[PDB]
């Protein structure tokens, strides 16, 4: 059980909970698929044969936009995510700001920079970004950047220390929770995020405000710019990660 | 009016076999892999390879998923890396600390293969 | 002057109209530039200087989006638009479909291709394109398409001279005719375009809806996908424009 | 508070001149254009070319325009093209039937270039 | 006869598709096999260094996590497989008809151990 | 003494400036050129075969068709110049200051004579 669920006494707290999310994710996936045929007919039919082998959408999932459906499909990373681990269901994480947003896939970018033993080669990498919003709405929120349990904030953003905040959506999870917000352990600015359980919690059918965004990931910094409008770049430094000169992660 | 002008003799209905095999072997030479390291991955010999351009490959087949859980590899390395072929190569043939080694040598066993797959997938925006 | 405009007498069918238009551009120009730089911070600056020898916006349409100024600031195509001409102001122009602004955007593919006397070595075009949604409403409106002006359908939308649709629309720009609906000269399914003589009959100040496509540009065809989501190829045909033999243009 | 310092360590404040000399070679690069061609566009010698690697190109001066102009036809060739290299380089060195001629001969000349440049703003759907 | 490494596995694998009750239709597309094949494997053996031995050997981790998940008991063992879980994308079964989905249901019994 | 290309091409230039009454620094951010390079024309010659040339002979070509459009009326030369215009995305001589601009004058001049 979670040690943080049965103090806070979380059940007391479950209430409704509505609000927006913004969720920075890759594209040219499609373009990538493009480079191995010859027409784009043969591209979607690849894209088919590909889709056959991924695991199976949750069944409350598939009337959803693609976008939507997408994180309920796929099993974290092999250490989990903050509040969900291996063998669950998959959470939809997000955050309530883009900047805060951008931090979280700034964070990710050095995940998949550090992992390599020697950095990846010219040291630069150009790739191509959107950004989507959607509502959500559940009968059955908590909200853990909220004074009864924000008296475990340290352990809940702990940079490399997944159990505490793991076991917490277990015990959130068999209680009933729908989605839950919480302060993120990454955004310089405390911003805060948003997970949902269930892909019910979608207000809308489509996502909004899809935009394009290109991203420079080097060894010192990572930075975001809109690709279809004038902009300036919003830089996001190792420095906002780092602990002792590496890059945490459990 | 004239919609029927495009509405066919201008649409191919292309085999899935043959896309599969076309795509398997762009996704090798992409990769940088050899034809022995594809057939390591794949699960055949490097005679079964030269068939898949004549016969192509079967999608129905556990040879063919394997080739699909490739494919899907190469596609979530592009989107990755924004399509930098020397980043793609450079990290398949790098030793890597989230995974249990270097991930060319991990995707030659099929639970491997799966490990590095089901890594490029959570660490991607869209997990 | 315009004398199909004096037989329909169009100054008493001035009336307002609202409606939705949507219309398919290019992107990829911010990610050309950054193949010329180092960093995102220089390519913005790069950007900030190109924008120094553009031609300059009309002062009207300086608070709108990027997406919604820039069709107003650069001068059509030497031989004029189908309702403007060089030394004109230039129109936005858009379609009322998706399927017409796919259309009419495949036929321009075709005449980027048909330009160059040889054929691109490639045999085959790749590039990425977006499209999105607007509101506009005008209180001065004319439909080309009515009964009053359909009497000269044939040579408002003729394929390959732009005479009788120039004058016209040069009577309307005087007129005071704010924007204006057509048939589409490309379309297989008769759409209806829309042109917009100014800035001012946006509803909104943003773009609704914005949606990456993979296009395809070959010698006998133009495709088109979605980039973001799963979906199979729209295909158009040289041959939907093409007539007796090769493609026109006035 | 860790934000403001963090981006004040690596903030990078590029020079104006020095951006545009970069940014007009590696369009000159990519476009296949010799030192003698991009001399006849933009109307300065080869001396002067080797000299933007040590001074920059003056972007208020005309030839900063020119050069301008010059990134904006690499930038809508790109964009146009999808990037394919060959594809944009074809387009400069292949006669043209609704321009004057051979696209990079033209842009040899000031009334040249903007009409090359001016054909390809306008038949981007962006207009 | 010496003891060899394919007579191993298939002895193994064969043991895991009894006490589960497979068909052998429902082990042949865990495997990627045909199920004549399968016959074969009791005389001569199933080859370590295949993709169906790397799988054989994926489905028989499978059977020895049901085994010590349920104490051995061989009607909750085929319970489990055959019945939705609450937990999972579907039916166990079913997704171990798929590469990857093989990997997950194991990768799902090891965690609940 | 005798006529050479640079020569003539010179003074169409400054007999341009006079009629239009253009500034030496109007005239110079129009071609591009120092305000020392103006004075040293009438002592040489403008050469025709550089960019300087090329931009001097679209600028004359705009003195022409201001001539032509306004029957050699002075006056209304230089106010067209000099006043904001509607079919124009500002003011026509300040356009003339940038390179597009002048071919975008020129065009404009060129359709409506």
């Amino acid at each position: 059980p979670s040690e943080i669920w049965r103090q806070c006494k979380g059940e007391r707290h479950i209430r409704p909970l509505q609000g927006r999310l913004v969720r920075l994710v890759e594209s040219q996936e499609q373009v990538a698929t493009l480079q191995l045929v010859d027409t784009l007919e043969e591209q979607a039919l690849l894209e088919e044969l590909l889709e056959s082998s991924k695991p199976p959408v949750p069944a409350d999932a598939e009337p959803l936009h693609y976008l939507l459906k997408t994180p309920f499909r796929y099993p974290p990373l092999r250490w989990g995510s903050r509040f969900g681990r291996r063998h669950e269901p998959s959470l939809f994480y997000a955050a309530l700001k883009l900047e805060t947003a951008m931090a979280e896939s700034a964070y990710y970018r050095c995940v998949l920079w550090s992992g390599m033993v020697v950095p990846p080669p010219s040291g630069r990498i150009l790739s191509e970004h959107a950004s989507f919003e959607a509502g959500w709405k559940v009968e059955r929120g908590i909200r853990l950047q909220a004074p009864p349990f924000s008296d475990h904030e340290a352990a809940l953003t702990d940079i490399a220390d997944y159990r505490a905040p793991q076991e917490l959506g277990s015990a959130m999870r068999s209680a009933g929770v729908q989605a839950f917000e919480y302060r993120s352990a990454r955004c310089p600015e405390r911003g805060c995020n948003v997970a949902l359980f269930t892909p019910a919690a979608f207000t809308e059918k489509r996502p909004r405000n899809l935009t394009p965004w290109l991203c420079e990931t080097t060894a010192g910094y990572v930075a975001f710019k809109p690709a279809h409008v004038p902009g300036s770049p919003k830089i996001f430094s190792w420095e906002l990660f780092l602990v002792d000169g590496k890059l945490p992660h459990p | 009016d004239l919609n029927w002008i495009s509405s066919a003799l201008i649409k191919e209905r292309p085999s899935a076999d043959a896309v599969l095999a076309k795509a398997v072997l762009a996704a090798r030479e992409q990769l940088g892999l050899t034809q022995l390291e594809l057939a390591g991955i794949v699960g055949v010999d490097r005679s079964a390879i030269s068939r898949w351009k004549t016969q192509g490959l079967r999608v129905d087949s556990k040879t063919g998923e394997l080739a699909l859980l490739l494919v899907r590899v190469y596609r979530a390395l592009y989107a990755l890396f924004g399509g930098q072929q020397e980043d793609m190569r450079h990290f398949l043939r790098t030793p890597n600390h989230h995974l249990a080694g270097e991930p060319l040598a991990l995707m030659g066993q099929v639970q491997g293969l799966v490990h590095v797959l089901e890594y490029l997938d959570a660490i991607r925006g869209k997990v």
